């Protein structure tokens, strides 16, 4: 007479749904306050004592100790919305929580749940092909360019040199513009200086090991190596029968066969870190061996200039000139360690956008504006479909309208009258209606240049909605006490 | 004085009843929430802190705290209805709760618990005389064969490609088919490509050495080797005075040896694990000689091709057409190893269904047309015998609606306005109808091609039934501890 | 279920910052009886026993161990404030107290987080500006640097040396404006004598082990190793490979090894402390070796003369005439430590006050003059602003007759009716218009000698406000611990 020992809760009917659901929610809503370039970060404090002060969603939600089922869900979207493009982490993750919110709404007006996952997967549907009418088709003008990078770097702490890294995003992406390659763009995070003092080396780029050792070879024949030149003379000498003016190692190399290199004309480099060790097998074609008696005359890269100039009082090897320039290395410089790594995969997601306008021409418009229309077309569209089928799509564009509205509140000006203000004036603005935080009204989307990228809100949509209706066909979990 | 210590939980008179009702209920109301395509999934994640989304009872049962006897019962009953044909865990669970559900009504009636077993166990002896009575006997039918495999395949992860799947299954099946043996289908599973990917072998899937090697042996003559052609001309040499055009190692096989064989034209296979090599001999014939001076002219097998064909760039060795392909081969291919899992567990149950049609043409009507036309049977078939077992058998019949009443249930259909126009126009139109979930409301199934082999229903009933009975003659349970 | 486990902190709206602002404050006014010349020291006992009765804020809260990040913030302030200027270290805080008190009577009434945030820093952009403007741009100018180094001698133990401390101060600097690195000027005391027999050296001077080692090298070649020298003859004989004459250990060191390195006439100075290590790195250009083998010649600095001069019977380790006087040493001496200690602190101050007026040439009259100024031009600045910004922007300005009105307090005059007299005195008067505690009243700060530069207050408003703004939007931050 009793089926779960003392201490197995067992969540029935609403109770079970009405937890599921919330502790979502919960974690929609936290997240939620970082949204638009005017948010508010959180100071995260994992168990060692540590102060984390980010604004991006994904970090966000990757320190928190989630307990709950449901909300490692969330952990994952903002995962793959965050490995994907960049910003919108939050938005993503927002959205599906308001959603479930919904639904437990809908559930306690009896809806069943799976009428409820209809109306969903046709207004989710519904609204893409709508984001088809709006979104706007471009095509190397590296004006655009500049505006899809600037908005993605906003939004952030790089906001005050957002045109700095804009120009360096946007240069990169247009000289290895090939068919969208950013697995060809290293990249070099270093102290030393403002954010504005970054630059785009045309090349890949590694901050010798010898003074004996030729500093600067103009036509050399990078040889990698992984193991070290360690137990010597036999290491120099085979070395020498494959015909090789530098040798990159990446473990640490001894003192006599680093005397052989200087002496041989052989310029080499130790201890290189692996990052910078696996990039230079794509970037001058160099394949990397393991012990010295592996490489030969087929593991030699070619490059046609490696200097190293003390930039900024730092010795830095340029590898410039590579056999396929369709590689760089941007090389960025901050004042702090913060500063410097916050910006870093700030231009990583920048080059990630990037690879979606060289491969999907499709933009959109933010502020709020994708949406709203989207709000509006699935509710002519819910009044089409009746049965509950209505009520959901219906619900479901009303929870596209608190994208705009948790912008204007986290601008200080009041969401409900942005509200009727956006919404009407999108029925006679038609697309081109989006919010404008910094004027506090609602203003022209395409006029300001704000423009999004397809790819973004696409994914969320059929993100959140899909999960959702999973996270809504769940009414019995066991997880933990 | 104290006759069982403490730890324990005696059941005596109507609180053994009550016990097993309230706790086999909500178990079976747990599934019934699983049941249909439209079935709510559930998520068990253990004390590991594993998540386990899962739609089969048995999976859901397998990893709920299951403390009461009762429930362990129901968990029985799920997972031997899983390990015997699989098909249906659902239905077995949800059932049994149903008739103990009903028959606590008659238990507070002052109606025996025994007897409540005679009526249940007279009327289903009928359920099933109807059952095997409403049943088309299907046709070596390719269309009824593949439609039945798709009614297997569908609501899961594999009904993206239920038709590749299915035709597998039928083709395995007929092959196989002598009273079809499961014994003699081979279910290879390894990672590369797709889940379309998938095929079915006539011979035998082993998972070349040399490249230049003839990729393409029609009657090869198998030379099957054991040791290693390791420390190779002489070696070689006399593997060609046997006649063998395909050497099969199960050891190492020196390069040397390799070009050498090449010379000769003859395609070998190194490093051959025992299993394989043993099986290889039950499929062409070859005999396993040990040194390569007893393979002989009559230790050659003989297989009607052998090509080394690249299975989404996992290139493997195929042994098909072979003389006695006792042993068939389905190669279920895929990304993630996650989705495969799925994919061959389906297709055991979608080969074990056709298994029990071919060795009995009998056929049934899912939607739970079938359900509601025993329904009434019994019904009426309880009237024609009184005694106390009638008000049984009308219990039993109403216990015979709640398959359906759920399907309504988990659609979002009332589940009563529904069995409304269900009960009525099964009763206008022959039991031929259902409850179609997709179109909310009633429709002929036969048209909708929505077929379950008899053995399923069939079996269904049974195993509820027995095990049901069982608790039912349990009115005391001294658990020490 | 939960969602949050217990011991987790989830600071929200309400909440939050209620909490940022009540303490903070607090914690303000707690030093905040510690402001003016007749402040109020406080004897911190911490657990050991270490008693330390300090005045200044930073020697506060540095002292004071605080549980919540928020308080934490404070003493960022303070302690950053004590670096960029090393007065006014109790102000900055008390100030930041004073914004949060402020602001919060902008909460209560229904004002939004961000906006005030935002407004802040209009106040702080504008303010800031006011005080510079308004400042006095005097003349580097030989003269001036010694009626700077003058006014930051008297009032202490070191005025009856002024005269003697002031120059060297401005010397010291003079040799290292780059724009003034402190960690340039290294002071190191030697207990006897007297403070008249203080001497600024350029070289880094640190604080002999090898009685054979050539205590005074000519052409030396500094060598640095933090590797011990322990089991030794193969390296104390790679030492002398390199030319190393000035070997400089930061570990231990072995007799026998020391016996190695008086035969090849090598000085050595074992145990170096690892600050001394960075200071000979960063003035001599020698690179601190980790481990003795990977020394190279490359690693060589340059000494123009390493001796062991015997500075009133003290041994230490005179190196200077280093390479690249950007490094130099003042020997205080003084019959006790007490004297000294004073000496050493007042010198401190002098050097503190010299690099002020560098960074900014400026200088405003303290006594509540600046406060008062802009509690005038802020209040009218709001009247003209308009939005929710005026109010902001007045308690902005009334938050600073704090400083002010705590003058007063300390100095036991009525604090209320003192900044009054104050107001309407600097309206008819000038800038320069402060309040004068030592003589109880208004009076004219510039004409009394109390002067300070614009570098103390442009760091103070400068950090503070930003600081106040982005705790504002500190209104969800879980602890996720």
């Amino acid at each position: 007479v009793n089926i779960f020992k003392a201490g197995a809760d067992e969540e029935r009917a609403e109770t079970a749904r009405l937890s599921s659901f919330i502790g979502a929610i919960a974690i929609g809503d936290l997240v939620k306050s970082t949204l638009g370039p005017k948010g508010m970060d959180k100071i995260l404090l994992s168990s060692d004592a540590s102060l984390m002060v980010t604004n991006d969603g994904a970090t966000i939600l990757k320190n928190i100790g989630v307990d709950n089922p449901a909300a490692k869900v969330l952990v994952d979207m903002s995962r793959v919305q965050d490995d994907e493009v960049g910003d919108g982490t939050t938005s993503v993750t927002v959205l599906a929580a308001e959603l479930l919110r919904e639904a437990e709404s809908l559930i306690a007006k009896k809806i069943h749940p799976q009428t409820i996952i209809a109306g969903w997967r046709e207004a989710t549907k519904a609204a893409r092909q709508a984001l088809l009418n709006s979104a706007v088709d471009h095509g190397k003008f590296r004006q655009d360019l500049m505006n899809i990078a600037g908005t993605t770097l906003s939004s952030k702490l790089l906001t005050h040199h957002k045109d700095h890294f804009t120009k360096l995003a946007v240069e990169a992406v247009l000289r290895l513009k090939g068919s969208g390659n950013l697995e060809a763009i290293h990249v070099i995070k270093k102290l030393g200086g403002s954010l504005a003092d970054s630059y785009l080396d045309e090349g890949f780029l590694l901050d010798k090991i010898g003074v004996n050792q030729p500093k600067r070879i103009e036509n050399a024949k990078i040889l990698i190596a992984n193991t070290g030149m360690d137990t010597m003379k036999e290491k120099v000498e085979r070395i020498l029968k494959h015909g090789i003016n530098c040798f990159i190692n990446r473990q640490l190399i001894y003192n006599y066969p680093e005397q052989l290199f200087g002496a041989a004309g052989v310029m080499a480099i130790e201890h290189a870190d692996f990052v910078g060790v696996e990039r230079l097998a794509l970037v001058t074609g160099g394949e990397i061996a393991s012990t010295f008696d592996h490489p030969e005359l087929v593991k030699l890269g070619s490059c046609k200039l490696i200097e190293e100039v003390m930039i900024g009082e730092d010795k830095l090897i340029h590898f410039s000139g590579v056999a396929l320039g369709e590689a760089c290395t941007i090389v960025l410089r901050g004042a702090t360690q913060q500063i410097l790594d916050e910006a870093e995969r700030s231009l990583h997601d920048a080059l990630c956008v990037l690879a979606q306008t060289v491969k999907d021409s499709r933009t959109v418009y933010g502020g709020g504006c994708s949406e709203m229309l989207m709000a509006h077309a699935v509710t002519q569209l819910a009044s089409r479909t009746p049965g509950k089928e209505a009520v959901a799509m219906e619900s479901y564009a009303k929870a596209l309208r608190m994208l705009p509205t948790i912008i204007a509140d986290n601008a200080g000006y009041d969401s409900a009258d942005l509200v009727a203000q956006l919404r009407a004036a999108h029925s006679e603005g038609k697309t081109t209606a989006g919010l404008d935080m910094k004027e506090g009204t609602i203003g022209d989307m395409s006029v300001l240049g704000i423009t999004e990228s397809f790819q973004v809100k696409r994914q969320v949509l059929l993100s959140a909605a899909e999960a959702a209706e999973v996270i809504l066909r769940v009414d019995n979990i066991i997880k933990a006490a | 004085i104290i006759k069982d210590q403490d730890r324990k939980s005696r059941l005596m008179g109507l609180e053994a009843l009550k016990s097993h009702i309230m706790a086999a209920k909500a178990v079976a109301n747990t599934m019934k929430t699983s049941l249909g395509p439209n079935g709510l999934d559930k998520m068990m994640v253990d004390k590991d802190g594993d998540v386990t989304v899962t739609n089969d009872g048995a999976t859901i049962l397998s990893m709920m705290d299951v403390d009461h006897q009762i429930a362990k019962l129901m968990v029985e009953l799920s997972k031997s209805q899983d390990d015997e044909i699989g098909d249906g865990t659902t239905g077995v669970v949800v059932l049994a709760g149903a008739l103990l559900e009903e028959a606590e009504q008659l238990l507070d009636r002052g109606i025996h618990p025994i007897r409540i077993a005679d009526g249940y166990e007279q009327a289903a002896r009928i359920a099933i005389e109807h059952l095997d009575k409403i049943s088309d006997s299907v046709l070596k039918n390719t269309e009824p064969l593949i439609q039945t495999a798709k009614t297997t395949l569908g609501s899961k992860v594999v009904n993206s490609c239920h038709r590749q799947m299915a035709e597998i299954a039928v083709n395995a099946v007929l092959t196989v088919a002598d009273d079809v043996d499961f014994e003699l289908i081979k279910v290879e599973g390894k990672v590369g490509g797709r889940l379309e990917d998938t095929k079915l072998i006539k011979g035998v899937i082993v998972d070349f050495s040399h490249p230049q090697m003839p990729k393409q042996v029609e009657d090869a003559k198998i030379a099957i080797l054991t040791c290693p052609f390791e420390p190779f001309e002489e070696m070689i040499r006399q593997i060609k005075e046997t006649g063998a055009n395909l050497a099969i190692c199960q050891w190492g096989f020196d390069d040397e040896a390799n070009h050498l064989l090449l010379q000769n034209d003859l395609p070998a296979v190194r490093w051959v694990g025992g299993p394989e090599i043993e099986l290889i001999a039950i499929a062409t014939g070859g005999r396993i000689v040990p040194r390569f001076s007893e393979l002989t002219a009559e230790k050659l097998g003989f297989a009607g091709l052998v090509k080394e064909i690249s299975f989404g760039k996992d290139k493997m060795l195929v042994i098909e057409q072979c003389k006695n392909s006792r042993a068939v081969t389905i190669f279920i291919r895929g990304g993630n190893k996650m989705i495969i899992e799925e994919a061959k567990r389906s297709l055991h149950d979608a080969l074990c269904v056709i298994r029990n049609l071919i060795r009995d043409n009998r056929v049934v009507y899912g939607g739970g047309a079938a359900e509601i036309s025993c329904a009434l049977a019994v019904s009426q078939e309880a009237d024609k015998c009184p005694t106390l077992e009638q008000y049984a058998m009308r219990a039993f019949a109403d216990a015979l609606e709640v398959i359906p009443m759920a399907l309504a249930e988990n659609s979002g259909m009332n589940p009563i306005q529904t069995m409304t126009e269900v009960r009525a126009r099964q009763v206008k139109e022959n039991p031929a109808l259902g409850i179609d979930c997709l179109h909310k409301g009633t429709n002929d199934m036969k048209h909708q091609h929505v077929i379950e082999t008899l053995i399923g229903k069939k079996q269904q009933i049974s195993l509820a039934t027995q095990m049901v009975r069982m608790i039912l003659k349990i009115d005391d349970i001294r658990k020490p501890g | 279920g939960r969602g949050k486990s217990a011991y987790q902190d989830r600071d929200k709206p309400a909440q939050i910052r209620f909490s940022n602002i009540s303490a903070a404050k607090a914690v303000a006014d707690a030093i905040r009886t510690s402001l003016g010349p007749k402040g109020m020291d406080k004897m911190i006992q911490d657990g050991k026993g270490d008693v330390t009765i300090t005045n200044d804020g930073a020697t506060i809260l540095k002292q004071m161990q605080v549980l919540h990040p928020a308080a934490r913030m404070l003493v960022e302030l303070s302690k950053a404030q004590d670096i960029e200027a090393g007065d006014g270290t109790t102000s900055v805080v008390i100030i930041a107290g004073s914004l949060l008190d402020s602001c919060t009577k902008l909460l209560q009434k229904g004002i939004h987080p961000t906006i005030i945030s935002e407004s802040f820093q209009k106040a702080l952009e504008k303010g800031i500006e006011i005080l510079t403007d308004m400042s006095r741009p005097v003349e580097s100018d030989r003269e001036t640097l010694l009626n700077s180094a003058a006014t930051s001698l008297n009032s202490k133990v070191v005025s009856q040396y002024s005269s003697l401390l002031s120059p060297m101060s401005v010397d010291a600097v003079m040799k290292v404006i780059d724009s003034v690195d402190l960690r340039d000027i290294k002071i190191v005391k030697k207990l006897g004598g007297t403070i008249d027999d203080c001497e600024l050296v350029e070289g880094l001077v640190l604080t002999k082990v090898a009685n054979s080692g050539i205590t005074r090298v000519e052409k030396a070649k500094i060598g640095l190793i933090q590797f011990c020298l322990s089991a030794i003859l193969n390296l104390v004989k790679q030492i002398k490979k390199t030319g190393c004459n000035v070997l400089l250990i930061q570990d231990a060191l072995s007799d026998l090894a020391l016996h190695f390195l008086n035969k090849m006439k090598i000085m050595v100075v074992k145990d170096i402390e690892r600050e001394d290590i960075e200071f000979i790195c960063k003035t001599i250009g020698t690179k601190p070796v980790a481990h003795v083998d990977q020394f190279t010649a490359d690693m060589l600095g340059s000494a123009e003369l390493a001796e062991e001069v015997s500075l009133n019977s003290g041994k230490l380790i005179k190196i200077t005439g280093c390479a690249s006087g950007k490094t130099v040493t003042i020997v205080v001496r003084g019959s006790n430590k007490l004297v000294i200690e004073e000496a050493e602190r007042s010198i401190h101050d002098a050097l503190c006050v010299i690099r002020c007026l560098v960074k900014k040439r400026a200088l405003i009259a303290g006594g509540g003059a600046p406060e008062i100024e802009l509690a005038l031009r802020l209040t009218e600045y709001s009247r003209t602003l308009s939005g929710m910004e005026s109010y902001c922007i007045r308690a902005f300005a009334d938050a600073m007759e704090v400083i002010p009105s705590t003058l007063a307090e300390n100095a036991g005059l009525n604090p209320i009716s003192t900044v009054t007299e104050l107001r309407n005195r600097h309206a008819q008067g000038e800038k320069t218009t402060g309040i004068n505690v030592r003589k109880g009243g208004i009076s004219n700060i510039l004409e009394e000698l109390v002067v300070q530069p614009l570098l103390v207050s442009v760091s103070a408003l400068t950090l503070a406000t930003e600081t106040v703004r982005s705790i504002l939007k500190i209104d969800d931050v879980v602890n996720t611990r």
